[PDB]
Formats: structure tokens, C-alpha cells, sequence
């Protein structure tokens, strides 16, 4: 009878400490999901990246049948390292329903250090919310 | 601790998540920027931005993009901390390398602050695009236009006679022209592209040596024809033929 209580009691603050850090995220659209604009967001390191010169592939997809998302863009804040990113704000092209588009930047680092980017995806002109904000952590190149 | 105030808590926040919560805020102003141009000339031409504020920032960082035939001679800057309502600006030119012709004219810059609204210590990011206007007498050696036979496209206009002298500074034929009918465009590294229809055509055509060029200069035409009407208050917006020649 004790262990019952004891149980609660624990689980109650679990509660409360998973939603008071879910919203610590959600107001600040980390997760790589959403609702309004239906796309999810992968993003990974590809073998060719490797040492100073570093490759970023990134992977849209739409989750619709019949809606395609028009005209959105893609931009990455990040602390700035020695990379340069020569690119760094695209616009990217007209989402179909079904297909997944791979889209591929070139990292150029100078030296050994590592340090998380940012990639953010936007509506096109009123909301700067910057939904599906993916925390990319990058891997310590040479 | 406190079972009936920590109770309050769970109880408050579950309405936000059992909503959307993106965006509550009003996010209406933190930020405004403008790009104006002065009327320099060849290359080298002289911008101005600006940056406005109505709270304290901070990771605020802004950038500037153009077409790969244009490039900038003092690239993106930074801007590292902010009063509230202050402003600062950062001048840079336009440099222009020899390749032969720019997709589109206009370039846009953008800004990325950062609030630190009380969830976070840190500041949740956010993204301001501003886009500015580009003249085109940065690309400007206007010489004799060549009366010839090319590929061709065909406008019209409302209200049809319009003096191409007074459309714009006089670009070809700095001496004395003895004709207000000379249509002389030469507006690239190395091309050759008139324009026709200046009196007894009410349809307006142009011809172009290449099939590359007409893209820079008729949309150039359209809006030089909208910067002269509002002056006089026609509001002509229609014409267009045949987009299967092309």
C-alpha cells in the first residue's frame, strides 16, 4: 500500500516535467513535424563528407494527396565557425504530393572543430514562426 | 511541494498544448529594413540598408544575395547588440565581373534575429527577407543600334504613342541624335539588341539578335511604361501575342 502512493507521487512530477520542457520546444518549432505546411524533415551527412570539404544532404517530402505546398524557403542560421557555406539561403521548388526531394549544400571547413547548424524551413512572405526548425548536429571533421 | 499550487501548473499548461501554441505572440513589428539605391553609375554602385527595432536582441546577423553574374564587394555583416529603438546602417557597392548576363536584376537582403522570450534563456529564432530594386545602368554602354532581322516579339498598349527618349535618361547616342526614332538598347557585356515601334506602330515589337536577351529589358519596358503613366493616369496593363514562336 505504500508502493502505490509512491508510484503517483513520482509519475505526477513526470508529468510536469516532460510538458514544461515539450513546450520549451515546441514554442521554438524544434521538432522536425508539423501540422499547417504537412511536410516532415530529414537531413543527413553523406559519406563523400568527409575532412576539410564536408557534403549536407537534406530530405522534403510532402504529406498530402491533393495539396501541393508552394514556393516555400529554406534558410540556416548557425554560429559561425571557420565554414562558409556558399549558398546558404535557397528557395526551394514546388513540393508534389508523394515524392521526396533531396537537396545537397557543401560544407567548407578549414580546421578540426564541430559545432550544431540550424536549418529552418519558412512560409513564403507572412509567417517568420520558422516551422521545422532542425537542429542538425554536425560531426568533428579534420 | 505546494500539491494545490505545483497542481496549478499542470493544470495551466495543458491548455497550451492542448492547442496549437505556435505563434501566440503578436509578432506584428520587432524589426523593419529598407534598401534604398543611389543614382551612381558603372559598376561599382552604392546601396544603403537600414535595421529598426522595438525590443532588445540579440544573435542578429544579415545577409545580402544576388545572381552568380553579380557580386558584392563587402559581403554579409553583423550587427551585435541593440538598445531599444535604435537604429544602425551598413553601406556596401556592387561589384560586377565579366560574365555576360544576369538571370533576374534584383537581389534581395535578409536579417536573422533572435527574441528571448521567457521559455527559453536563450532567444528562439526568427527571419526577416527584405528585396530591393537594382537599376540597369550599372550595365550600361548603349551604342549605334543595328536596323535587323531576328528573333521577334510583339507588345501593345493602351494609349499607343510613347516617346522612348523620354522614358529614361538618353542611353545610346550621347552626341547630337537626329532622331527621336532611334531605339538603341545595347544593355550587356558584349551584345546587340534594339527595340522597335517607336511612332507610326501602335503595336510595339522588338527585335533581338540573340534569343537570350528580351527577358532584362521588355519587363524593364513594362515597368519603365508604369514609371511614366502614373504621372499621367492611364493605368495600362494589357498586351501580349503568340507564346508558342518562342
Amino acid at each position: 500500500t505504500a508502493m502505490h502512493r509512491a508510484f503517483q507521487t513520482d509519475l505526477y512530477l513526470l508529468r510536469l516535467r516532460a510538458a514544461r520542457a515539450y513546450l520549451q520546444a515546441l514554442e521554438s518549432s524544434l521538432s522536425p513535424l508539423s501540422t499547417t505546411a504537412r511536410e516532415p524533415l530529414k537531413l543527413h551527412a553523406v559519406v563523400q563528407g568527409l575532412g576539410p570539404t564536408f557534403k549536407l544532404t537534406l530530405h522534403l517530402q510532402n504529406t498530402s494527396t491533393t495539396r501541393p505546398v508552394l514556393g516555400l524557403l529554406v534558410c540556416f542560421l548557425y554560429n559561425e565557425a571557420l565554414y562558409s557555406l556558399p549558398r546558404a539561403f535557397f528557395k526551394v521548388p514546388l513540393l508534389v504530393p508523394g515524392l521526396n526531394y533531396p537537396l545537397e549544400t557543401f560544407v567548407e571547413s578549414l580546421s578540426n572543430k564541430g559545432i550544431s547548424d540550424i536549418i529552418k524551413v519558412l512560409v513564403l512572405r507572412e509567417g517568420q514562426s520558422a516551422p521545422l526548425l532542425s537542429a542538425h548536429v554536425n560531426m568533428p571533421g579534420s | 511541494n505546494k500539491s494545490q499550487g505545483v497542481w496549478p501548473m499542470t493544470e495551466r499548461e495543458d491548455d497550451l498544448n492542448v492547442s496549437v501554441v505556435v505563434s501566440p505572440n503578436f509578432d506584428s513589428v520587432s524589426q523593419a529594413t529598407d534598401v534604398e539605391v543611389g543614382t551612381d553609375l558603372v559598376p561599382s554602385v552604392t546601396v544603403k540598408v537600414t535595421l529598426q527595432n522595438r525590443v532588445i536582441l540579440q544573435k542578429a546577423k544579415l545577409s545580402v544575395y544576388v545572381q552568380p553574374p553579380l557580386e558584392l564587394t563587402c559581403d554579409q555583416f553583423t550587427f551585435e547588440f541593440m538598445t531599444p529603438d535604435l537604429t544602425r546602417t551598413v553601406s556596401f557597392s556592387v561589384y560586377l565581373k565579366r560574365s555576360y548576363t544576369p538571370s533576374e536584376l534584383e537581389g534581395n537582403a535578409v536579417v536573422s534575429y533572435s527574441r528571448p522570450t521567457d521559455r527559453n534563456p536563450d532567444g528562439i529564432p526568427r527571419v526577416i527577407q527584405c528585396k530591393f530594386r537594382l537599376p540597369l545602368k550599372l550595365i550600361c554602354l548603349p551604342g549605334q543600334p543595328s536596323k535587323t532581322a531576328s528573333h521577334k516579339i510583339t507588345i501593345d498598349t493602351n494609349k499607343s504613342p510613347v516617346s522612348l527618349l523620354s522614358l529614361f535618361p538618353g542611353f545610346a547616342s550621347q552626341s547630337d541624335d537626329d532622331q527621336v526614332n532611334v531605339m538603341g538598347f545595347h544593355f550587356l557585356g558584349g551584345a546587340r539588341i534594339t527595340v522597335l515601334a517607336s511612332k507610326t506602330s501602335q503595336r510595339y515589337r522588338i527585335q533581338s539578335e540573340q534569343f537570350e536577351d528580351l527577358w532584362l529589358i521588355t519587363n524593364e519596358l513594362i515597368l519603365r511604361l508604369q514609371e511614366y503613366f502614373e504621372k499621367q493616369g492611364v493605368k495600362d496593363f494589357a498586351c501580349s501575342f503568340s507564346g508558342s514562336i518562342p
